[PDB]
């Protein structure tokens, strides 16, 4: 009975058998791409066209309508902004309009919801019927008072861990599997934090600077 | 008439969802289920989620037969749930008969 | 269009070996012996390979053509090393002499006449007091063209050999902190090619003890016992870990301000509760904090803490001072299957659904090495007794031995018919056992990398293995709710009740449902765990 | 009254390659970064083959 | 002797009730009463528009008001002036103190959630449905709860590491991340969806009862 | 060397497509049938993988939904009851359907059913010699 | 005009700033994004035997996969909602099952 | 007998993978899964055909719809080739230098779960 036990198991289809075949063209100087990893900038409209045409060729086409270039540029910028928003949301407060539209990304207003004063201020200062400077100054002071953050603190610049957590949580900002899967692994291999010895040298250097200042 | 602070109000809101269910769900994520405030708030959020779907389903049921009265038994069919659920990216497609 | 034959594989292997020039220009049937070595000769091999190249050339060297800099870099370094008033500034002082000699000698081979003289004038007056080094410092004074360096006798050994320096780890980090502070590329080139820093660390049959869990209800997943046999831990499908005290003592936590299995609102006060002596201990504790089913819990070598992995692709370290998760390792994007710790608690690795395993240190929260190469889920992992090699089982019916420090596959066994589920090394570091759904138990010979022994008799999935502290017996647990101990040592027998005859020693299938674990201890002890019903 | 069956394991009509492309024989890539270098090296080997004749 | 094991319990056996919401139950009751009254009204009105066919039914019966809302409906009449109500900071509820809830397996958790979903559906206005619809809504709720608690888990871990939060606390963050505006929106939600709904139902019930009274026994 | 793999009939795929409102040709039906079989087998392997690491033989609906969730696929709702759902044949004897009885909500809404909690876990030691 | 990541960041939040590794990673992700989107659009063009990569291909792909709607390119391609009607046999079996349930 | 053919097919699949026993409604779950997958594929094919301005759908539209679906939903980890590249790029970094320890060393506090919220007040 045992021998015919593992003959009908699952055989996943190798993903490379359907890999695209690569054909070599003439090596010219004019035929260049400027992938953004090489030039640390977003590609301009002209630069994008060179690689768009090159890719189109391997699929048996002639040229690009030149309205496609604009759409692709706009989409790339939009997508990058979406990812940036996802990362930002995890370390700053914000407001909501109509239930989803997030605008004010500072950490200021955020009325603490457990204060009787906050409960009263929420009903009025939020629902405004849809501003002399003295009145606005008073109300700004009130909003800062209700926030509760007596001694606010700040964060270091955005590093790898923030990106990793943001990507893991939301995950609807990269619907396509190919883009997400390949880049998440790359992100993992760039996680880093200074170890004990480096912190010791930071200690020593701080002592040195304090001394030379006195 | 009164405007007591939020924690005074919360002690009066009774949730339909029992506390043990919320404890079950909190234990999955690795939390000690002993704080009454957290249980209340989670149960209330779940209740709101279900209530919105119920309201939309009843409205859709009302609109269904208009062209071509009040005293009638309101029953719930999948054709009422599907559009209401689709508001939340839930695509309901269920078979009818097999072979 | 037909399946290749067994010999054709050897034919292609030989063709590859010949093309890449690995063997002589004939049938190397003589060759094929160097499949093992001792410690000293391994050290010799690694030392020969260490000096058989340069670790960094292209990026370690400066590219701008600005000879003025060689002065500035050395001047800044001297100023920094002078005003320093540390004990490191001492230990990192000797480097200046080789630095100066080599920088000057490299200037000579490419530098117009203006620069070298200014260089010699600006710093030469600090290598005089010692006698052994005044000789060459003066000799350099009369040197312009390359023929100077080749002709002279003392310059040569410098040019064609490296200078040695000895440092502590703290001192070397002292130099690295400075080197990275600003452009010091020229010095980095000199250190890379010519100087050779050396860093070293600063200064009478057996008896079975059985355990049973009663009220689990299809939730218990695994369990383990610590080496000093004082604790018992288990994981559950509903995310949680429970701990029991085997001894007569109770478990009590100590003060701790922070706990992640708890939620506070903005209107709370962090206060250490004083109504606590009322408790004064208990026999059981619930560890909370994973948000998915748990799949492995392992103890440290000295029973100090606990480590676990879960479906939520996280690994957590639990402190037994307070029974609370205090560290969290995040290095996976898919559920983690297995976990394992090195013999003296130096490393720990983890298999995952993402087709790979990863190496970790207990003092960094990010992986250190990645062992890719399996075709599917890596279900099992085990360290070698010396903690230098790594075995991993996979659903592709293959097992790979890895080189821990370097991280490449050194062996690849085949022969299993179904996925693999367990592994075990003998404490003499000679064999490796493995079992899986096939219901066959294979011991491999690591040196030769070939099948050594095959045992049969189990009728369902084998899910655990272990050796005795003297490679005497190997115990196995199966899904048939049975525990069978085995003996491989020459002592022969005639008891062929099934396929395997002379190895099968004892069988234990008492009133017991699914088994969990098997261990061994100092003297003929074999701890078991599992659930029962009666 | 038998469930229809085939003699080979089923295959998906269309599946998900990870954007990979095969450079030569037995090598695959995912980023288009070696395109320039591969063109250069191919020409070099072409010429180095031409001259030996 | 083995020793140091675990001594069994003395009660170890019979391994508890939760109080339902009052206005929800009474609102369902009032909906039933109103439907009953409309049926009676239409039958009587149609029959005597056309023309015991001489003995009309009879005054039905109010659905006895709750045993709490009633009393609240003591002598203090809480709409008084210069009145302040605040939570005692020493109270157990405010401090967030209590006892671990009763553990219960998945088999029974699903039954309890099933009943809760049925109660919500009844409160909505429906009175019957198909088994598939109810068993599907149960699982939708299951999924929602799991996701909410996972968001909570991740936020808690991040705070425990960095030692600070974007919002005043993690609960506010999680409420923001699932569409709800803020915890202070729950009070408005409750006001509109529960209290006012109950008051509306009571007014309608009284009005229809008075109409039936005026039609059964004309003066 | 000879092996078999049950696959759904063309008729089932055409019957499904009918509900959509499309009349399907011959080649397309077989194409879809093979694709669906491959997806079913993939999902089943993934589900079994989770069960492998728990030491239990029965496969639950939770395992299936978990495997679906990790593979980035919406989950199936309405089958977590742990009670059998008998099928029903129609009059002719070729069409089947599941029993779906109407249920009066107010009865379940107004009813007290106290549940029984669970019991705590405990471990007894059990030595033996051989 | 020249474009840098910080230029996009300012649109979202002026006061934030990234590390260098994050800057490298975001550009790598953008490269992958373009490489996928353009290929998908090219295949959609290949579908209809067309000779040129028109914008409507990109519009369709972006709408269907990434749920992205770029607003300034007209409305020449919006599918008009249909009735989505069912066939005879389907309604036939549904009526049959209704009957079998009635009695 | 009692069951229809599809239930037998699903049971046979479960047997093939090596499942001995299971909860009954799993088969109903699998049937719904297949039905939903097929219906969604057909609905997508309709759109892709109407994009090409042609009559009733054919093979090419269906294959395109399936490709688009698989690029999103039915996923799995990347292959061995990509993992080998990232592994090569990762392993080059140095490992810690061993030394005698009074037990394993934990990482620094700033990167451990031992930080209380700064808003909260502490009491003596």
């Amino acid at each position: 009975s045992v021998r015919q036990k593992f003959d009908h198991r699952f055989q996943p289809q190798n993903p490379l058998s359907g890999a695209q075949q690569f054909v070599a063209k003439d090596p010219q100087d004019d035929d260049d791409l400027k992938l953004c990893s090489h030039t640390m900038m977003l590609p301009t409209r002209g630069q994008l066209e060179g690689r768009m045409i090159v890719t189109a060729y391997e699929h048996g086409l002639d040229n690009v309508t030149e309205e496609a270039v604009s759409a692709v540029v706009y989409a790339v910028e939009n997508h990058l902004k979406d990812i940036l928003t996802s990362v930002v949301s995890r370390r700053k407060a914000y407001r909501l309009r109509d239930g989803h539209f997030k605008y004010a990304f500072g950490s200021n207003v955020t009325p603490q919801p457990y204060l009787k004063n906050s409960v009263v201020a929420y009903n009025n200062l939020i629902e405004s019927p849809p501003p002399p400077p003295d009145d606005a100054e008073q109300q700004a002071a009130l909003l800062l008072a209700c926030s509760g953050d007596t001694l606010p603190a700040s964060l270091p610049p955005v590093n790898m861990y923030d990106l990793f957590e943001a990507l893991q949580v939301h995950r609807e900002v990269i619907p396509t599997h190919t883009v997400y899967a390949l880049n998440i692994e790359r992100i993992i291999t760039k996680l880093w934090h200074p170890n004990h010895e480096e912190l010791q040298q930071d200690k020593v250097h701080r002592q040195r600077l304090a001394a030379k200042e006195g | 008439t009164p405007l007591v602070d939020f924690l005074m109000q919360l002690e009066d809101y009774t949730p339909t969802i029992p506390d043990a269910v919320t404890g079950y769900y909190l234990n999955r994520a690795g939390f000690e289920a002993s704080d009454p405030r957290i249980i209340r708030l989670i149960s209330l959020a779940a209740q709101k989620f279900i209530s919105d779907i119920a309201n939309d389903a009843l409205q859709h049921c009302k609109m269904k037969g208009t062209a071509s009265s009040k005293d009638r038994k309101y029953t719930l069919t999948m054709e009422d749930l599907t559009p209401a659920l689709s508001e939340y990216g839930i695509n309901v497609k269920k078979p009818h008969y097999f072979t | 269009m037909k399946r290749v034959r067994t010999e054709q594989i050897q034919m292609a292997v030989s063709c590859y070996l010949k093309r890449r020039q690995y063997v002589d220009s004939d049938g190397p049937l003589k060759q094929g012996l160097r499949l093992s070595q001792t410690a000293e000769e391994m050290a010799a091999n690694l030392t020969v390979q260490s000096e058989s190249g340069c670790a960094n050339i292209v990026s370690a060297a400066p590219c701008q053509a600005e000879p003025q800099q060689y002065e500035v870099q050395f001047g800044r370094l001297r100023n920094f090393l002078t005003d320093s008033d540390s004990q490191h500034s001492h230990e990192v002082m000797p480097l200046l002499y080789p630095l100066f000699v080599y920088l000057h000698l490299n200037l000579v081979q490419n530098s117009p006449k203006s620069t070298v003289e200014s260089f010699y004038s600006r710093f030469h007056g600090m290598f005089l007091q010692n006698a052994s080094q005044k000789d060459v410092i003066e000799q350099l004074q009369t040197t312009q063209t390359i023929q100077d360096i080749l002709s002279n006798f003392k310059l040569r050994a410098f040019l064609d050999n490296k200078y040695v320096v000895r440092l502590q780890e703290d001192s070397y980090n002292y130099l690295i902190r400075y080197l990275q502070s600003d452009n010091n590329t020229a010095l980095c080139k000199v250190l890379t090619l010519h100087i050779h820093l050396d860093v070293q660390p600063a200064k009478s049959l057996t008896t079975i003890c059985f355990y049973a869990f009663y009220n689990t209800e299809q939730l218990l997943n695994t369990a383990e016992i610590s080496p000093d046999s004082k604790l018992l831990a288990a994981g559950f499908d509903n995310s949680c870990i429970k701990l029991w005290s085997l001894r007569s003592k109770k478990l009590k936590s100590e003060p701790h301000q922070v706990d992640v299995s708890r939620i506070h609102l903005a209107c709370d006060i962090l206060e250490e509760e004083d109504d606590e002596d009322d408790n004064a201990g208990t026999e059981m504790k619930i560890l909370r904090g994973h948000c998915g089913p748990v799949y492995s819990t392992r103890f440290l070598a000295d029973s100090s803490g606990l480590l676990s992995c879960s479906e939520d692709m996280s690994i957590r370290y639990w402190d037994l001072g307070s029974f609370t998760n205090t560290v969290l390792y995040q290095g996976h994007a898919y559920p983690v299957w297995d976990l394992d710790i090195s013999p003296y608690s130096l490393y720990f690795a983890s298999g995952s659904h993402d087709r790979t395993a990863r190496l970790w240190s207990f003092d960094r929260t990010y992986p250190l090495r990645i062992y890719a190469g399996h075709l599917a889920d890596v279900d099992c992992v085990k360290f070698h007794p010396n903690s230098n090699y790594l075995a991993t089982g996979s659903t592709d019916k293959t097992v790979r031995l890895w080189s821990a420090q370097q991280g490449n596959s050194v062996r690849l066994f085949t022969g299993h018919r179904g996925p693999v589920l367990s592994l075990a090394f003998s404490p003499n570091g000679k064999y490796l056992a493995s079992a899986g759904e096939d219901q066959r138990l294979k011991l491999w010979d690591l040196a030769s990398g070939t099948l050594y022994k095959e045992l049969r008799g189990h009728t369902d999935n084998i899910t655990s293995l272990t050796f005795s502290p003297d490679s005497g017996l190997i115990a196995s647990a199966s899904m048939d709710n049975s525990v069978r101990v085995w003996d491989i040592r020459n002592t022969y027998c005639s008891a062929p009740a099934d396929g395997s005859s002379s190895e099968l020693v004892g069988v234990y299938t008492g009133q017991m449902s699914n088994v969990l674990s098997v261990q061994f201890m100092a003297c003929n002890l074999l701890l078991v765990t599992g659930i029962t019903q009666e | 009254l038998d469930c229809h069956y085939s003699g080979h394991h089923p295959q998906p009509a269309s599946f998900c390659t990870f954007g990979s492309r095969q450079i030569g024989r037995g090598y695959y890539v995912f980023d288009s970064r070696w395109n320039r270098l591969r063109c250069a090296l191919n020409l070099m080997v072409e010429k180095h083959l031409n001259a030996q004749l | 002797x083995x020793x140091x094991x675990x001594x069994x319990x003395x009660x170890x056996x019979x391994x508890m009730l939760d109080i339902p919401s009052e206005p929800c139950s009474l609102t369902i009751h009032t909906i039933q009463l109103i439907q009953h009254n409309r049926r009676l009204r239409n039958l009587i009105a149609t029959a005597q528009a056309q023309n015991x066919x001489x003995x009309x039914x009879x005054x039905x019966x109010x659905x006895x008001x709750x045993x709490x809302x009633x009393x609240x409906x003591d002598c203090k009449n809480p709409n008084a002036p210069f009145q302040i109500r605040h939570s005692d900071p020493e109270s157990d509820f405010y401090r967030g103190k209590g006892e671990p809830v009763t553990e219960l397996s998945w088999h029974s958790c699903r039954q309890l959630l099933y009943q809760a979903v049925a109660t919500i559906l009844a409160h909505a206005g429906f009175d019957c449905a198909n088994e598939s619809v109810l068993e599907t809504l149960t699982d939708v709720a299951h999924e929602y709860c799991l996701k909410f608690t996972k968001l909570l888990r991740f936020a808690v871990d991040r705070e425990a590491r960095l030692g600070q939060t974007p919002f005043p606390d993690v609960m506010e963050q999680v409420f923001h991340e699932v569409g709800i505006g803020s915890v202070l929106s729950l009070q408005k939600f409750w006001q509109h969806r529960i209290k006012d709904y109950h008051s509306y139902m009571l007014q309608i019930s009284k009005q229809l009862s008075e109409e039936y009274e005026r039609i059964v026994n004309p003066e | 060397e000879e092996r078999r793999f049950v696959e759904i009939p063309r008729e089932s795929v055409r019957l499904m497509a009918e509900s959509t409102g499309l009349e399907l040709s011959d080649e397309v039906a077989a194409l879809l049938a093979e694709d669906v079989c491959y997806r079913l087998r993939e999902a089943t392997q993934n589900s079994s993988q989770f069960m492998k690491h728990t030491k239990r033989r029965k496969l639950t609906v939770e395992d299936f939904n978990r495997a679906l969730r990790w593979s980035s696929v919406e989950a199936v709702c309405g089958y977590g009851s742990q009670e059998a759902l008998p099928m029903r044949p129609a009059r002719e004897g070729e069409l089947y359907f599941p029993e779906d009885r109407e249920v009066n909500l107010v009865e379940l809404a107004l009813a007290t059913n106290i549940p029984k909690g669970c019991a705590e876990t405990a471990v007894r030691v059990h030595v033996s010699y051989l | 005009t020249k474009k840098k990541l910080q230029d996009l960041v300012r649109e979202v939040d002026p006061n934030e700033q990234l590390d260098e590794d994050v800057e490298e990673m975001l550009l790598q992700i953008a490269d992958d994004f373009i490489e996928s989107v353009v290929t998908a659009a090219c295949q959609l063009a290949r579908h209809r035997k067309s000779s040129t990569l028109e914008v409507k291909d990109v519009q369709l792909h972006l709408e269907r996969q990434w749920n992205m709607w770029i607003p300034g390119f007209g409305s020449e391609e919006i599918r008009p909602y249909k009735k989505a009607c069912t066939t005879e046999a389907h309604k036939q079996r549904m009526a049959l099952i209704r009957k079998t349930t009635k009695k | 007998k009692n069951a229809p053919r599809d239930a037998l097919v699903m049971a046979q699949i479960l047997k093939d993978m090596g499942i001995t026993e299971y909860e009954p409604r799993v088969i109903n779950q699998m049937l719904e899964f297949a039905f939903r997958y097929v219906t969604t594929i057909l609905d997508d094919a309709k759109i892709y055909s109407s994009h090409a301005k042609k009559p009733n759908v054919d093979a090419d539209d269906v294959r395109l719809a399936i490709q688009c679906r698989a690029d999103q939903s039915f996923t799995s980890p990347p292959p061995r080739d990509f993992l080998l590249d990232i592994a090569r790029q990762k392993n080059q970094t140095p490992l810690p230098l061993i030394k005698p320890y009074a037990g394993p060393r934990l990482p620094p506090d700033r990167y451990c779960l031992t930080a209380p919220n700064y808003r909260l007040k502490s009491l003596i």
